[PDB]
């Protein structure tokens, strides 16, 4: 097997003897040499996603080890991963390119910043038990709305795909 | 044998209607789905596990563990985007004034708790509590339960101090009793109503948020949470079988066989847990149609139920709704629906006209009522008779055509 | 802005070029060409390969259906949708808030587009507003008025009746306004005068 090795704080019955977990993976191998109770965990595994701005802005990207320690691997810890290349910023801003975890990456100054998306302005309502806004004046907007409706109406002959002739 | 309910018999007449006197403002809880645990599972290392000899094997079947990555993949973004719908309506995020002056109208268990660790609200704490490594991972989802909980914030107190203005353009303030008085306007009952009575009103829904909260102190969700950890379960536990290979492990086959004979073996076990992966992706692609279908009933519901005042019937709660007002849990959206059931109806003789001198009067908005000795016109849904007089009726034709019209005196103001 | 729509193209495109790419692995036997293995081997010794080679070529196909089945589901699902909007949004105007676009909804215009439709819809939006003293009723012999329509607002100095939606202030009279109690119930009733449209003609 291919694992990090590690003393299992879990120890096994003096019988016990090499256990399995629910997945029938290998949980812990007791020691052969010497019982150790030997516990087994996977190697650290995640998925690598590349952050980049458009290239035609810019060839600058950042890296998202999703779900590893930082140690494991500038870098910024964020809940989705460890992000390499990013800049940490405590400003806040719209959420531009999403990374996860309330965590948004983007290119401004140049460089690849990540953050907190802000969610929008704060605005205070002036509530009073005597108080009214009453609009004045109105505008007439046109908005667009648009709605797939029909997909390309395709057909396979099984047959001929299949078996070519 | 199943009982449908209790049986009933209604004292139909034609010329006898109930009308209420009193009426009760109810709470109910809606509870939706709106998002599911984000899944991604790598078709390589689920399948040929750190095996060179098993991954080389893979490759030949092709893009089968492209596109896998790519269906699941395009779950989870359809999640993301089904939370922004449901819960990202409000252009800017209001906070409630610091006097809570709202008309007599307790709020305090549905805003957030400045105390607590995460702002959330009472209820939305009750709900928090309510509900409970092999190539697979799970990815967080892109906005923490504290955003969701700033964005239900926003629509409430949107909703508590402009009212459905928010919705529209600006939010305009407004005090909330006038809005109550609004609303009531919208479900019929007069707006004097609402004043004449506004002590009673608070008190019914402050009783019903009290209610509320001891009925909550949550099955839709705890569904969606249990069937997709039973798929995940199912996925895992696939791994053990033998598809008639040798044994479940792989690694055990590369120390057991030649590299000619232990391909046999590996392309078996490949068949059986490709076929597996891509039954788990269909579940969940099925699976995830459905939370769509559900976080796009809950979006209508926030746009029409929240932000204004919904005229569809049984759409919102039960009765003539009056309001709602959201709240966040695990993986979903709980709506209050505020109502206007009326009770204590009472019998009484009805006619469709009058006539006073020949001209048939009919009621502009209400209808005729006698108590036994005399006529009036009261608004539908409540019992406020009043004088019948030429300002509360409208002429028409005459008395000869109607059917059922009666005869009185219209007073003249 | 036709994001939507060439998503749908693309992913159909993308499904028949991954359909049509499948022809060519090997799904574990000796070619992807059948004519290959047809000549290469004998017929008792080539059956394994083509059985092999349908057993890969049909799972392939059941993926792509099933794939079509459920995007076409989805698609359903739009469609559904676009025709109740375009029941309740062209023929007609919808009451239903942020249904037909933000505002209050007037009217809408539909357009076509390749597999799919475009609806223009045309909405009022308030746009600038003023702060009012408000007060839900106001009472002038002893007895409550309350507004017919719209809401009460004051200036400052006088009390006007206003429709809700738009500023329009107009003098508070007895067609304005209807009676009902007394001023010892309201909460909040102001003080003032609503005018008698009918007082003048018969002192004069
Ligand atoms: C309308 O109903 C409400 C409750 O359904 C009545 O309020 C109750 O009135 C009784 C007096 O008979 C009190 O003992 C209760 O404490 C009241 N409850 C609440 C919550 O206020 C109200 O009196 C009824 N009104 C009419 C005109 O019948
Ligand atoms: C709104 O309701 C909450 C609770 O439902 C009230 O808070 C209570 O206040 C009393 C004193 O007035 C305390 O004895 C309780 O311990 C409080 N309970 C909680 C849970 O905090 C609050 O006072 C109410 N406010 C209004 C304006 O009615
Ligand atoms: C029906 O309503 C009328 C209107 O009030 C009642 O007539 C009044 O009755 C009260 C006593 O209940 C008297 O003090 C008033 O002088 C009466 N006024 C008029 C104009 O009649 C009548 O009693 C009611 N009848 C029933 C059966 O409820
Ligand atoms: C309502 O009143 C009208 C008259 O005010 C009644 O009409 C009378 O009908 C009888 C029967 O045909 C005639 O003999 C009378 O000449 C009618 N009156 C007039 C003035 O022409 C009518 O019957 C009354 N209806 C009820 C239900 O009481
Ligand atoms: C509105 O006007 C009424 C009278 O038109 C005021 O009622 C007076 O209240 C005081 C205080 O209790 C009494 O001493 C007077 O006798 C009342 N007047 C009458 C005619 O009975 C009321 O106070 C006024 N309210 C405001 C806010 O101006
Ligand atoms: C990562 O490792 C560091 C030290 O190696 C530790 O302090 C930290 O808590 C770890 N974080 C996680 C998420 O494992
Ligand atoms: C953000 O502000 C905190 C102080 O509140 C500071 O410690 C931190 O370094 C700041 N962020 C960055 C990236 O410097
Ligand atoms: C209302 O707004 C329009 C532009 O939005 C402007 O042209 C018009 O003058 C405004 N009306 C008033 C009375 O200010
Ligand atoms: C109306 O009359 C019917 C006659 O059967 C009776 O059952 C009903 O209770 C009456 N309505 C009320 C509100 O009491
Ligand atoms: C109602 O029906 C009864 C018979 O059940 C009849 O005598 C009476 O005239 C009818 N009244 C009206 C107004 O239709
Ligand atoms: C109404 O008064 C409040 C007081 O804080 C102010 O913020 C607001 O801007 C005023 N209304 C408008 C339309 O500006
Ligand atoms: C509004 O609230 C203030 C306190 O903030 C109070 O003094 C005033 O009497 C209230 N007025 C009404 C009409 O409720």
């Amino acid at each position: 097997g291919t694992g990090v090795l590690t003393e299992s704080n879990k120890k096994f019955l003096p019988f016990q003897q090499f256990g399995r977990d629910i997945a029938d993976t290998t949980d812990a191998v007791r020691d052969p040499q010497t019982l150790e109770i030997l516990d087994i965990t996977p190697c650290s595994f995640g998925g690598v996603s590349v952050i980049t701005p458009g290239t035609n802005t810019s060839n600058q990207v950042a890296v998202l080890y999703q779900g590893v320690n930082c140690t494991e691997v500038n870098v910024f810890q964020t809940r989705a991963g460890c992000l390499i290349g990013a800049e940490h910023v405590n400003n806040s801003y719209e959420c531009d390119i999403p990374i996860g975890a309330g965590i948004c990456a983007s290119y401004q100054t140049q460089s690849i910043i990540a953050y907190t998306m802000s969610l929008g302005v704060e605005n205070s309502v002036a509530y009073s038990n005597n108080s009214i806004a009453i609009p004045t004046n109105f505008t007439i907007s046109v908005t667009t709305e648009i709605l797939p409706v029909s997909m390309t109406k395709t057909s396979v002959d099984c047959t001929m795909y299949i078996c070519g002739d | 044998t199943m009982s449908l309910g209790v049986e009933n018999s209604v004292a139909y007449s034609n010329n006898s209607i109930a009308i209420p006197t009193n009426f009760t403002i109810s709470v109910t809880t809606e509870i939706l789905p709106v998002s599911m645990t984000k899944t991604s599972v790598d078709c390589t290392m689920y399948i040929c596990g750190d095996s060179t000899e098993c991954s080389n094997l893979l490759l030949q079947y092709g893009s089968f563990c492209t596109q896998l990555n790519r269906a699941l993949t395009g779950i989870a973004v359809e999640q993301d985007k089904n939370t922004q719908e449901v819960f990202a309506q409000v252009k800017q995020i209001y906070k409630t004034p610091p006097i809570k002056d709202f008309g007599g109208f307790n709020f305090s268990q549905i805003l957030p708790d400045p105390s607590k660790p995460s702002k959330r609200s009472f209820i939305e704490d009750l709900l928090f509590n309510k509900v409970t490594f092999n190539g697979l991972t799970v990815l967080p989802p892109l906005l923490t339960d504290e955003m969701i909980a700033q964005y239900t914030s926003a629509l409430l107190a949107g909703t508590i101090t402009s009212g459905w203005t928010f919705g529209a353009g600006a939010a305009l303030q407004i005090p909330f009793a006038m809005q109550m008085a609004y609303r009531f306007n919208g479900i019929g009952v007069t707006q004097n109503v609402l004043y004449e009575n506004q002590k009673l009103i608070a008190n019914q829904f402050n009783s019903a948020i009290g209610k509320i909260q001891d009925s909550l102190s949550l099955g839709k969700l705890q569904d969606v949470v249990n069937q997709n950890a039973q798929a995940l379960n199912t996925l895992v536990k696939q791994l053990s079988s033998n598809f008639g290979a040798i044994s479940s492990v792989l690694n055990d086959i590369l120390s057991r066989l030649d590299p000619p004979e232990a391909e046999v073996q590996i392309d078996r076990l490949i068949t059986g847990r490709l076929q597996s992966l891509q039954t788990y992706v269909t579940q969940q692609l099925i699976r995830a149609a459905e939370i769509r279908a559900s976080a796009n009933l809950a979006a209508t519901k926030m746009s029409e139920c929240v932000l204004g005042q919904s005229k569809r019937v049984d759409f919102c709660g039960k009765g003539y709704h009056l309001m709602s007002f959201p709240q966040s849990a695990p993986h979903g959206v709980v709506f209050l629906h505020v109502t206007y059931v009326p009770a204590q109806e009472k019998n009484f003789t009805t006619a469709p006209a009058i006539c006073h001198d020949g001209k048939a009067h009919f009621p502009r908005e209400g209808v005729f009522v006698s108590n036994g000795t005399h006529w009036f016109v009261t608004q539908r849904n409540f019992y406020e008779p009043q004088i019948i007089t030429t300002d509360n009726t409208f002429v028409s034709g005459n008395c000869d055509v109607v059917i059922g019209i009666v005869n009185n005196t219209v007073y003249d103001p | 802005a036709l994001g939507k729509l060439q998503d749908v193209v693309n992913q159909n495109a993308q499904a028949l070029n991954t359909l049509v790419k499948q022809l060519s692995s090997n799904f574990g036997a000796i070619s992807s060409v059948l004519n290959d293995i047809l000549s290469r081997l004998d017929p008792p010794e080539a059956e394994v390969q083509i059985d092999r080679l349908i057993t890969g070529r049909l799972q392939s196909l059941q993926t792509y259906v099933t794939q079509q089945l459920i995007r076409a589901a989805e698609i359903r699902a739009s469609a559904n949708l676009a025709a109740t909007k375009m029941s309740e949004c062209v023929l007609g105007q919808s009451k239903r808030v942020d249904f037909c676009g933000k505002g209050y909804h007037l009217m809408s215009f539909p357009q076509s587009a390749p597999h799919g439709v475009v609806f223009l819809h045309v909405t009022y939006v308030p746009a600038q507003e003023k702060n009012f003293t408000t007060a839900p009723a106001i009472c002038h012999d002893g007895k409550a008025h309350f507004p017919r329509e719209g809401v009460f607002v004051s200036n400052g100095t006088h009390w006007f009746v206003t429709q809700r939606n738009f500023y329009e202030p107009q003098i508070i009279t007895t067609d304005n306004t209807f009676v009902s109690g007394n001023c010892d119930v309201v909460i909040g009733i102001v003080n003032n005068t609503v005018y008698d449209p009918l007082q003048p003609e018969l002192d004069s």
